[PDB]
């Protein structure tokens, strides 16, 4: 459903450990954005596939 | 401990002579 | 979509320059973080007082195994033996022989926590819902030979906890 | 058909002799540095024996492949890779004796 | 036929098909066949000698800017004139898509290493060497990883017991851990789950 | 308002009854509902946390060997079956039988 | 992170290594009481990451 | 333990609605009957 | 949990923790819950189902193949190139 | 039980050996060679679980079985014999503890062991005594052990009896001892040279020999005695000791009485004294050279020479300057015989 | 009828950083410092 979620990928720059760190943090925040959307559109229905 | 009794229960020679 | 972490760059404005210089000489962010841990000193500690208190769990939680009886007092297990057939660690070993009555039963159901991975496939697999992954989670022991549970041991675990387990399954089965 | 290394036998045998030189000379250093208490001779003899273990291989490429797998071990002992355990491993010293005599085996176990 | 089954796009199957034809014509000194797995995965074959030249172009632009090996898998199969069957995934970025070239190899023939062409394959050469017999030529340093030191026999040889032929244990009389043949308890019970009645008419080889 | 807090220490000091023993073993303090059952003694509580709710107290005579202040109480000591389900918040809403 | 393991705890029955995702989709359905609980946490997590 | 009355075929489940043994049909009245795992015989 | 401390604490923080106090859960979800009832599932209709249709694994097919070399003209891409991404809109920089 | 499978860690064997006082140097090795066979053992502890703990790996899950016991209570020894097929006595002590008077240790305990070995119908009983156990005025151990030797022989006559000719190993209380005599300064020789002479057997050899003795149908009531292949002189021996320990070597000639004044001085310590007058008499009396008794080679095992094996035994005593060195550098000691 | 837990509503959650501009002008720092010095010397 990543088709149906919206979030900002955080590009680094220098390629130093520091940028990777900020990528870690920012990706945390972005996931924290995803949680909102998934909470707001969580349809009723079955969960296992019908195919027994 | 071991469970389910025994296996082969092999026979033994008789007490009586011959 | 794509975002620039960093890339933003400092101003060369003299007020800002003096600010960064004063920052370097006088350690502003340093004292900021230091003030932050000061702030966490005053929050209430998170520790639970175990043993005397114990952590939250869930009805679905998995732990010690225990075969369990019918209310009638009869045991449930019927040696369809697929508990052996679905455990990935294959911890289980079963050797059924007929009851004198002629009902199917185990002779030496056994299991060994030494190899069991507590995945709960056995919990799912049993058609008569005999073996159950019990709520108990503590049974650390001195000697390796004790880990290798016998059938009788499982029954005793099923005796110790039965109201409890039946409570969890009662609270849980609808989701199954 | 692509050969691995040497074409035809003998060209590969020299390789293995070189390898024996390397192992043999290295061995006392092995006993010294590793504090092995094997008799300094014994390692050498055992080396010679391991060299006798495949002393009937006759394929073209297989022998050079054998010296490939032979390099890595001296490669490891020289780099102090492996250890006292790992290099003492070859002597099988903890094993219970197993005579190959038919009757001897015959009394002991069901055997093949 | 909607809710459960995957829709499978025709489009991608088209583009991969045509592109497979495209490469098939560009360099056919060696592309044995350019089969497209129906779930959108192209995968051309290669004569084992031909590994470097193909992959080389596979980085080189035409569209095949498939930089970065994803992996260097080594499927085994006991049959066949040559058992081991090497496989190379690849990814192109700007046209975001993946292909998968692959070859075959004798137990003894030394195929060349492909480290230079895909760049990040140095670790893999060592892997497959220590998980198999197969040797890569022009490789700077094959050596064991994912094993013990000695150990010897390659695993993943499709034969070769999972329990191996050895075990370590610490032995006080010599005060040292030591190798010793497996003596395994409980024995790996071996179910034979596999069952009669072919499930798959859509495949199933001719009886021949 | 420190005086009200210290006063709370006082009221707790009186209500606990010889709190020095409970802090000599159960490590303090505030207590609550004192609901009980089990094979022996036991206890209960309620306060202001999702983890600090529902305490416990080992039987002074224990299952057999005496367990008390300055004694080696078991964690397996807690009554089997029913009480953990209320005690782990498996069903804290469901009061112990 | 422990509060997150409370969630794996809650839906899967294991604190971690939650063999819960299935080739067919997912194992048991998640309990009714969960989503608000995730909400209540997620709203407050950001202060924590921020202070970090 | 004592056998339930019947005339003739009847259900068994071991009494646990989706908690007992999977449903089966014992088939006896005056005769002793069954069973799966539940001993719930139908001798009557 | 007192005003004498919480004010100083928040000022030391520069964040005012009292609005969240996330380092504990004073009163979250109640544990006992009403029974699930729970969803039925799409194919449970008895009136019309046929596994010959609903089946997916039987739709598996042998790979499409080309060349089988074993047994103008124009150039073309594996796929159209993807566009460059727009930059984050609301928060262009961090 | 009939033995099954290749001998191995998982292998069964009929032996349900019971070893007493295995906490010591012997028979930790003897249990180990049982363990490589996979043969079950019931080593019982008098002491504390902790010291026994390293015994645990040697077994295979259910094999090793510690059991609480006392040598003084009759039934207490009835406990650990109670299903044993064979029972083995390795108990010994150099320095006489108080509560265990020096006599009972070599008398009562082997006695109760012997007669209980009778009542339980134990398939085999076996017992140890020093070669010099033959009665002599010096030292009460040779004599008390002679008494329990003759006693068990009088009580379980078909028992074979060990008479080991001094075993040398890494965990030895002997070689390490004279190695540690350096710590005082010199090495107290009553009169140097040929004042006394000794021969040694590798510990490993003794262990292999014992279990082989259970492996030998012929080893019934025979009184086995173990001697190493080489013959040495105590003076040249200690010379070889500091030849491998690289420590400075000072012979220390001494009138015979004063050494006993020393032993009386050092018996005083409440703990475990480094030396004792009993040990003082362990010192100067040479082993007898009699070979005609059944012994080690009769088992078919050949002794491992001490000369290649002392190095590992004593390297821990080495100063860092010399801590790494080949044994061969030291020079094989000359053999008197 | 049936139930399970779809959302009952749920308001928006925070995520963007909110670092306060705590602290103040750099000139003030030197000012207070140097004033402390001169009073000290005096
Ligand atoms: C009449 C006029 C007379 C004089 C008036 C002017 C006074 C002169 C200016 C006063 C400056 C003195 C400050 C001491 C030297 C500071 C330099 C120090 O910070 O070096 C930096 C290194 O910083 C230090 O290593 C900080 C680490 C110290 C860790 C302890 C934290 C201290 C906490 C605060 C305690 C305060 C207690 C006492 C207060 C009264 C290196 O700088 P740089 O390489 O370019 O980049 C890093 C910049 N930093 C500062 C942000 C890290
Ligand atoms: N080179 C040698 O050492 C030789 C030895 N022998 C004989 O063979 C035997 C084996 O020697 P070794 O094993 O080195 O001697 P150890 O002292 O190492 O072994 C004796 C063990 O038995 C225990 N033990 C015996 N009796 C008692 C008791 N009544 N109460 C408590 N513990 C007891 C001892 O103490 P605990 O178990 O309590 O710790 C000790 O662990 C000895 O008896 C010795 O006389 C013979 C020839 C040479
Ligand atoms: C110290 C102990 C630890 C190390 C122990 C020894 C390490 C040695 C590792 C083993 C490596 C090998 O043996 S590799 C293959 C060796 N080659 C052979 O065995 C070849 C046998 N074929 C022969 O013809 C041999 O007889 C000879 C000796 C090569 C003949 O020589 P040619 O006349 O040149
Ligand atoms: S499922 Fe439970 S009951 Fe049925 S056989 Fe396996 S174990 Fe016995
Ligand atoms: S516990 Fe998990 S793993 Fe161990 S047996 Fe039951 S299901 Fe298989």
């Amino acid at each position: 459903v990543y088709d149906q979620v919206e979030f900002d990928v955080p590009i680094g720059s220098r390629g130093d450990c520091y940028d990777r760190y900020l990528c870690r943090v920012e990706e945390m925040r972005q996931s924290l954005r995803i949680i909102s959307q998934c909470l707001n559109k969580m349809p009723p229905g079955e969960i296992k596939v019908d195919d027994a | 401990y071991s469970t389910t009794r025994k296996k082969i229960q092999e026979w033994v020679p008789p007490s009586t002579p011959y | 979509t794509y975002k620039f972490v960093n890339m933003r760059e400092p101003s060369m404005d003299m007020k800002s320059v003096t600010d960064r210089a004063a920052q370097t000489l006088l350690w502003t962010e340093l004292v900021r973080g230091l003030g932050m841990t000061l702030s966490y000193l005053f929050r209430e500690p998170a520790t639970i007082n175990y043993p005397f208190e114990k952590g939250p769990l869930s009805p679905r939680f998995r732990g010690e195994h225990a075969l369990r009886r019918y209310p009638s007092g009869e045991e449930r297990c019927i040696a369809c033996k697929l508990c052996e057939a679905v455990c990935p660690a294959q911890a289980i070993t079963i050797e059924a022989e007929p009851r004198a009555d002629g009902s199917r039963r185990t002779t030496r159901y056994d299991i060994d926590m030494t190899k069991c991975i507590y995945c709960g496939f056995c919990q799912e697999a049993c058609p008569v819902d005999a073996i159950v992954e019990g709520p108990n989670f503590e049974f650390s022991t001195e000697t390796h030979e004790e880990l290798l549970y016998n059938k009788e041991k499982l029954l005793n675990n099923g005796d110790k906890w039965e109201a409890e387990i039946a409570a969890n399954i009662q609270a849980d089965y609808l989701y199954r | 058909v692509k050969p691995i290394f040497s074409r035809d036998m003998n060209e590969a045998k020299r390789r293995v002799r070189e390898l024996y030189r390397a192992w043999y000379r290295e061995v006392p250093n092995t006993v010294h540095l590793f504090q092995l208490d094997i008799s300094v001779k014994q390692g050498r003899d055992k080396v010679r024996e391991m060299f006798m273990k495949n002393a009937h291989v006759t394929d073209p490429r297989v022998v050079d492949l054998l010296v490939i797998k032979g390099k890595m071990e001296l490669e490891e002992t020289i780099n102090v890779w492996k250890q006292r355990t790992h290099i003492m491993r070859f002597f099988h010293e903890t094993e219970a004796p197993r005579p190959t005599d038919f009757l001897s085996k015959f009394y002991v176990g069901h055997d093949p | 036929t909607r809710p459960t089954i995957r829709p499978r796009n025709d489009v991608v199957h088209k583009q991969l098909s045509a592109f497979g034809q495209y490469v098939a014509e560009i360099l056919p000194k060696y592309v044995q066949q350019v089969q497209v797995s129906c779930f959108n995965e192209l995968e051309i074959f290669i004569h084992p000698d031909g590994v470097i030249p193909v992959l080389t172009f596979l980085r080189d632009h035409t569209n095949a800017q498939f930089k970065s090996l994803a992996d260097l898998t080594a499927v085994d199969v006991p049959t066949r004139q040559n058992r081991f069957e090497i496989v190379y995934n690849l990814l192109s970025l700007r046209f975001n898509s993946r292909i998968r070239v692959k070859t075959y190899t004798d137990e003894l023939t030394p195929i060349e290493s492909s480290v230079t062409v895909y760049k990040a394959a140095n670790w893999y050469e060592r892997e497959i060497w220590d998980m198999f017999g197969v040797f890569f030529a022009n490789h700077p340093d094959l050596r064991r990883i994912l094993t013990d030191y000695g150990f010897e026999g390659h695993p993943f040889r499709k034969d070769f017991p999972l329990s191996g032929y050895v075990e370590l244990r610490y032995d006080d009389e010599v005060k040292r851990v030591v190798a010793e043949p497996v003596e395994l308890a409980q024995e790996f019970r071996k179910f034979d789950l596999n069952s009669p009645w072919e499930a798959f008419p859509a495949y199933r080889q001719p009886p021949e | 308002m420190e005086l009200v807090q210290v006063l709370r220490r006082g009221l707790q000091q009186v209500s606990g009854h010889g709190g020095l023993r409970g802090y000599l073993r159960v490590l303090f303090r505030a207590n609550d509902v004192r609901v009980g059952t089990l094979v022996g003694e036991d206890k209960y509580g309620n306060k202001y946390y999702e983890d600090n709710k529902q305490f416990f107290g080992r039987h002074r005579w224990v299952i057999y060997t005496t367990e008390m202040n300055g004694r080696d109480t078991f964690w397996d000591v807690d009554g089997s079956m029913v009480p953990p389900e209320w005690h782990r918040w498996l069903h804290c809403m469901t009061d112990d039988p | 992170r422990e509060k997150m393991f409370e969630f794996y705890e809650r839906v899967s029955g294991a604190r971690m290594h939650a063999a819960y995702i299935r080739p067919g989709g997912v194992h048991q359905d998640l309990p009714l009481g969960l989503l608000d609980d995730i909400y209540e946490f997620s709203k407050n997590f950001s202060f924590r990451i921020d202070e970090l | 333990p004592v056998s339930e009355v019947g005339s003739r075929v009847i259900s068994c489940d071991g009494g646990g609605g989706a908690l007992g043994h999977p449903r089966v049909y014992i088939n006896l009245d005056k005769e002793t009957k069954t069973g799966t795992c539940g001993y719930c015989g139908l001798q009557f | 949990a007192t005003r004498v401390i919480q004010l100083l604490r928040n000022w030391a923080s520069g964040r005012d923790l009292q609005a969240k106090l996330q380092l504990r859960y004073q009163e979250i979800s109640k544990r006992t819950q009403p029974p699930p009832k729970l969803p039925v599932g799409p194919s449970h209709k008895l009136s019309n189902n046929y596994y010959c249709t609903r089946d997916g694994r039987r739709e598996a097919m042998p790979p499409s193949i080309v060349m089988s070399s074993q047994k103008e003209k124009k150039a073309v891409t594996p796929a159209p190139p993807i566009k460059r991404w727009e930059l984050s809109k609301d928060q262009p920089y961090l | 039980l009939i033995p099954h499978g290749k001998g191995g860690r998982s292998s069964v064997s009929g032996i349900v050996a019971t070893v007493f006082g295995a906490t010591g140097f012997l028979g930790r090795y003897v249990v180990n060679h049982l363990g490589r066979m996979g043969s079950q053992v019931i080593v019982p502890y008098r002491c504390e679980p902790y010291d026994t703990m390293h015994l645990r790996p040697m077994g295979d899950l259910g094999q090793i079985i510690f059991m609480e016991w006392n040598g003084k209570d009759k039934d207490s020894i009835r406990k650990v014999v109670e299903h044993s097929n064979v029972v083995i006595n390795l108990v010994g002590r150099e320095w006489e503890t108080k509560n265990f008077d020096f006599e009972d240790v070599f008398v009562k305990i082997p006695h109760a062991i012997a007669q209980v070995s009778k009542e339980a119908g134990v398939e085999k009983l076996i017992h140890i005594s020093h070669l010099n156990a033959d009665i002599k005025s010096p030292s009460r151990y040779l004599r008390s052990k002679a008494v329990g030797e003759k006693e068990v022989r009088a009580a379980f006559p078909e028992a074979t009896i060990i008479k080991p000719s001094d075993i040398f190993g890494r965990e030895d209380r002997f070689l390490n001892y004279f190695a540690s005599m350096r710590w005082f300064g010199g090495v107290p020789l009553i009169s140097l040279g040929k004042e006394t002479v000794k021969q040694p057997v590798y510990i490993v050899d003794v262990s292999k020999g014992i279990i082989n003795a259970i492996k030998d149908p012929d080893a019934k009531g025979k009184t086995f005695a173990f001697v190493g292949p080489n013959r040495y002189l105590l003076f040249d021996l200690v010379q070889y000791i500091f030849a491998v320990a690289y420590r400075p070597f000072l012979p220390y000639p001494l009138p015979h009485f004063a050494y006993r004044w020393v032993g009386r001085l050092f018996e005083v310590s409440p703990f475990e004294p480094w030396t004792t007058r009993d040990k003082v008499e362990r010192v100067h009396m040479s082993d007898m050279t009699l070979p005609h008794l059944p012994g080690l080679e009769d088992l078919g095992i050949q002794a491992t020479p001490l000369e290649l094996k002392a190095i590992e035994v004593l390297r821990r005593h080495r100063t860092y300057r010399w801590l790494t060195s080949e044994m061969e550098d030291v020079k094989p000691a000359k053999t008197v015989n | 009828k049936q139930d399970m837990p779809p959302p009952g509503g749920y308001g928006p959650i925070d995520y963007k950083r909110n670092l306060p501009r705590r602290g103040l002008s750099g000139y003030s720092m030197f000012a207070v410092g140097i004033g402390t010095l001169l009073f000290g010397y005096w």
